[PDB]
């Protein structure tokens, strides 16, 4: 029963430092053979090995992140210790400890891992959104339908609503889930898929409420013309 | 990725699904061991297969692990729901000197049919180019397995800077959707003959493009 906590701020600001605390159970780390790693997952992205330490104080490094990284272990409290330095928002990431079998009559894999903790690095500052159209073209398709839209750019925190005509119009309308972008802002597209025939003759506006920064806009739609 | 694997591999409960992690002189092929992790949406990492084959307690036997040359796989028969989750291999690199992991892939236990994704493109609004700013708009729904990579094109140049794309997410219908971004100056959408938004969904690879010149 060898168990692993992750524990460290949820949030982190760019430049600060992020100190990251694994705490180990049922396993010494002073024993032989008893390795663990920090290994990072930034939102729908594949995992990332970035440090080992061991027993002896030894400790490796991913050569992309060396210069940023520090590893460390806190016998008295059993506990292995992550620092990263310069955060950016392109870092945000889930952050896992894992015991590493470490000795060759074993292997070199990730046997036991943490939970994981998310780091987001951030502002301290919310932010409205900008919206801008995104005009509908009146050209014919198949389906006799065309998809116009709201986008909504660079705003935090989430969340954010967009409806259409105040609300009556619901039929059609595809809100997307929020990208979280590298500057540590979101943005998101609300689409409404409408009948071509109407471009010329049915006003299209997109309501958008940004509660936390107290933001509201209303957008027309207007359809592509030449 | 050092290590390359599938974006999404699915099958129907029952059948029998492999996913290929191809690797080279450097670690693979150098005769580093080869593991696997699961991985369900929400949780951490679970150790599948360590040294190419070997299963921890409680991975059953129609899980299995091999390895050839500069690749290795894993083979699932019999697929049961509880199989769908993201999948990893790992191995080591002695060029980068570290550990390396595959890019992952999404085993889907089909549920439902497949479905293509539907791809709209907008450009750049005459608006957001009159703040000097320029973004362009990817808009994936409606598809199933819930797994797409997406790439953009200036021309027929690949971009890999500016870009932001979701996580597929599910949707009412309980298909997916997803969303992909590419932000520019305006004299570089305004310079290029065309600019693309390049889907693909296992396997299969649809571009839409738009052009400054289109009115």
């Amino acid at each position: 029963q060898v168990t692993l906590r992750e524990s460290g701020p949820a949030l982190v600001k760019p430049t600060q430092t992020l100190t990251l605390t694994c705490t180990i159970s049922g396993l010494s780390l002073t024993t032989s053979g008893v390795c663990v790693s920090w290994i990072r997952q930034p939102p729908g992205k594949a995992l990332e090995w970035l440090a080992l330490i061991d027993w002896d104080d030894d400790k490796y490094y991913s050569t992309s992140l060396r210069t940023r990284l520090t590893i460390s272990k806190d016998i008295s409290k059993n506990q292995v210790v992550l620092t990263m330095t310069n955060m950016d928002p392109v870092d945000t990431a889930t952050f896992f400890c894992a015991r590493t079998r470490c000795t060759s009559n074993w292997g070199y894999y990730f046997d036991s891992w943490g939970r994981g903790t998310r780091v987001t690095v951030s502002s301290a500052s919310t932010k409205g959104p900008s919206v801008f159209p995104l005009a509908p073209s009146s050209k014919s398709t198949s389906g006799g339908t065309a998809a116009l839209g709201c986008l909504v750019k660079d705003y935090f925190p989430e969340p954010v609503t967009v409806s259409w005509n105040s609300g009556a119009l619901t039929s059609g309308v595809h809100t997307f889930p929020a990208v979280l972008q590298s500057s540590g802002l979101y943005s998101l597209s609300s689409v409404v898929t409408v009948p071509s025939s109407s471009l010329g003759t049915q006003t299209y506006i997109c309501n958008v409420n940004h509660k936390p920064s107290n933001t509201k806009v209303d957008k027309r739609v207007e359809p592509k013309s030449c | 990725s050092v290590l390359t694997q599938p974006p999404s591999v699915s099958g129907a409960p029952g059948q029998r699904v492999t996913i290929s992690c191809t690797g080279s002189a450097s670690n693979i092929g150098a005769g580093y061991d080869v593991h696997w992790y699961q991985q369900v949406p929400g949780a951490a990492p679970k150790l599948l297969i360590f040294v190419y084959s070997n299963r921890p307690s409680g991975v059953p036997d129609r899980i299995s692990g091999s390895k050839s040359g500069t690749s290795a796989s894993l083979a699932i028969s019999g697929l049961q729901a509880e199989d769908e989750a993201d999948y990893y291999c790992q191995s080591y690199d002695d060029s980068l000197r570290g550990w390396v992991f595959g890019g992952g892939t999404k085993l889907t236990v089909l549920g439902q049919p497949k479905a293509a994704p539907s791809v709209t493109l907008f450009p750049p609004s005459s608006e957001e180019l009159q703040a000097n700013k320029a973004t362009l708009v990817c808009l994936i729904s409606d598809f199933y397995p819930g797994a797409v990579t997406v790439a953009w094109k200036a021309d027929s140049s690949p971009v890999k800077a500016g870009v932001e794309t979701t996580t597929p997410s599910k949707q009412s219908n309980n298909k997916y959707a997803a969303s992909s971004y590419l932000s520019l100056t305006p004299e570089q959408w305004k310079s290029h003959r065309s600019y693309s938004c390049q889907v693909t969904h296992e396997g299969s690879t649809v571009e839409k493009t738009v052009a400054p010149t289109e009115c």
